[PDB]
């Protein structure tokens, strides 16, 4: 009975340790998923901003007609 | 009570040190304010919270040190450890080793002595400088002379950003690089080549950023040096001295030119797709694609290798994986080092610097090797010198300061014997 009381100790401790480590790994996976959104969004913002700026530049250039004094 | 001193001479040194101290402040919790809401290796305490880092900053061009003086870390660095002359060096050696440098190197020595008297068990020096530079080559060589003549026992681990054999930021790099090599080879014990190109290919393959900038390369170098100091910084099952490095990695008094590698370095998505086991990571660390010095190690045979692990790293799989490595076929050691590996573990997993292209990673390994492929670099570099001295080019730019010309020959001559070195030790017996 004592050796069973102790083997269940070992078993419970190990089947808790492993679940804890797997939880840590899942948390790291979530952290990387989160980090991905930064490079997903900053690039979108910079793309839209380049679009706006270069469109405004095209406009300002094209807005040169004739003077006719 | 076991600390390091870091020096950042020149332009490359000061940039990489800027990024590296950014990383260090990030790790030890020290804020840009210098207050903190483990640091005795790098930082030091001024009685009440406001800390100061152990470093000096030398670059006679007052531009980059001004970029520091006005940057986000104006409050941290000691306002006296920011020394800069009133002119530039312009990529020739004599402009930073005979005439101009003759001014502030004494100031640097005074500042270093007044830093070291406060140290308690100072272990090693860590200079940061290019050799292709003008003030990181000459002034750095003179400072190396002064250190190796005054203190002695302390190790001197320099981290020189050599220029790649292909790309070039200047056209007079061979001269003031041969000179730097020949002037340090007698006063150093470690010199890890950090090419400025292999990291570009790395960022092109592992990180998909086709357009990387000096900032990301410096972040990576900071990561390497942090993985190195992780021993002294925080504990671990295998705490290794920095004086370990000059013991495992110095076979003969003249051949002490190591090259480093870091692993893993991946983006967020790849880490999401990858396993990153100990065996996989210590296998990838040996691939040639991630050698900081642009070489092909298969061209030669290793001599020594040291590996700093950090993170969730089980030692049994460590031993198994390194055993399998030693039984792997493509690598090759030499007869006079049957004991080739050195290991050291730490429980400080790497840091995810915000915005850094590097992703959060549980495991890491930094591999510093004394190898033989690095030898051929000199050959190709010597190549350049040939075509430059076969016409006596630019010599007048050097004699127009006061450095005797014949020195060239000597320096060149030395590197010739250097090649002989790796044909006298690399040969089996
Ligand atoms: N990887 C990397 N290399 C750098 C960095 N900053 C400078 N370098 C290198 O520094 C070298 C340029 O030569 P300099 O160091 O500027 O020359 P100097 O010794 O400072 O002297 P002067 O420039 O004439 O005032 C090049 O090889 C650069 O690649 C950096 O932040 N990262
Ligand atoms: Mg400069």
């Amino acid at each position: 009975t004592q050796t069973l009381e102790l083997n269940r100790m070992r078993g419970m401790l190990e089947d808790d340790f492993n679940r804890k480590k797997a939880s840590i790994r899942q948390a790291v996976k979530e952290e990387n998923q989160q980090l991905d959104k930064q490079k997903r969004d900053l690039e979108k913002q910079s793309n839209n901003e380049k679009l706006n700026y270069e469109r405004t530049e095209i406009d300002m250039v094209k807005t040169r007609g004739q003077k006719r004094p | 009570m076991r600390e390091v001193i870091s020096i950042h001479v020149g332009q490359g040194g000061i940039q990489v040190g800027n990024a590296c101290w950014e990383l260090f402040c990030l790790e030890h919790g020290i804020q840009p304010d210098g207050q903190m809401p483990a640091f005795n290796t790098f930082f030091s305490e001024t009685g009440a919270g406001k800390h100061v880092p152990r470093a000096v900053f030398l670059d006679l061009e007052p531009t980059v040190i001004d970029e520091v003086r006005t940057g986000t870390y104006r409050q941290l660095f000691h306002p006296e450890q920011l020394i800069s002359g009133k002119e530039d060096a312009a990529n020739n050696f004599a402009r930073g080793h005979y005439t101009i440098g003759k001014e502030i190197v004494d100031l640097c020595l005074d500042r270093i002595r007044k830093l070291a008297d406060n140290c308690t068990g100072l272990q090693g020096f860590l200079v940061f400088n290019s050799v292709g530079g003008g003030t990181g080559s000459g002034l750095g060589s003179l400072l190396l002379e002064r250190l190796s003549v005054d203190y002695g026992k302390k190790s001197k681990l320099g981290f020189t950003i050599y220029p790649s054999p292909q790309v070039s930021t200047a056209v007079v790099e061979p001269y003031n690089s041969i000179l730097s090599t020949h002037s340090l080879l007698e006063h150093t014990d470690v010199a890890v080549m950090l090419d400025n190109e292999a990291i570009y290919d790395i960022c092109r393959r592992n990180l998909d950023i086709e357009r990387p900038t000096y900032t990301n390369l410096n972040r990576l170098i900071a990561q390497v040096i942090s993985s190195l100091t992780a021993s002294l910084r925080f504990d671990g099952a295998l705490n290794v001295d920095i004086t370990e490095f000059q013991t495992n990695l110095v076979p003969y008094p003249r051949i002490h030119f190591m090259l480093s590698s870091y692993a893993p370095i991946i983006s967020a998505e790849k880490a999401y797709h990858e396993q990153l086991s100990v065996a996989e990571i210590t296998n990838s660390a040996f691939e040639p694609a991630n050698m900081m010095a642009k070489c092909d190690p298969r061209h030669g045979k290793y001599m020594a290798c040291s590996m700093m692990y950090r993170g969730d790293v089980v030692p049994k799989d460590v031993n198994a994986s390194i055993a399998t490595i030693k039984t792997k076929r493509t690598i090759q050691f030499v007869d006079w080092c049957p004991t080739g590996f050195k290991v050291g573990i730490n429980y400080q997993p790497p840091t995810v610097v915000p915005g850094g292209d590097l992703a959060k990673v549980m495991r890491a390994v930094c591999m510093i090797s004394n190898s033989t492929a690095i030898a051929e670099v000199f050959s190709r570099l010597d190549h350049k010198f040939d075509l430059m001295y076969a016409k006596r080019a630019f010599v007048h730019w050097y004699v127009g300061e006061g450095m005797e010309e014949g020195e060239f020959s000597e320096a060149r001559e030395d590197l010739a014997a250097l090649e002989k070195d790796y044909e006298e030790v690399g040969i089996e017996t």
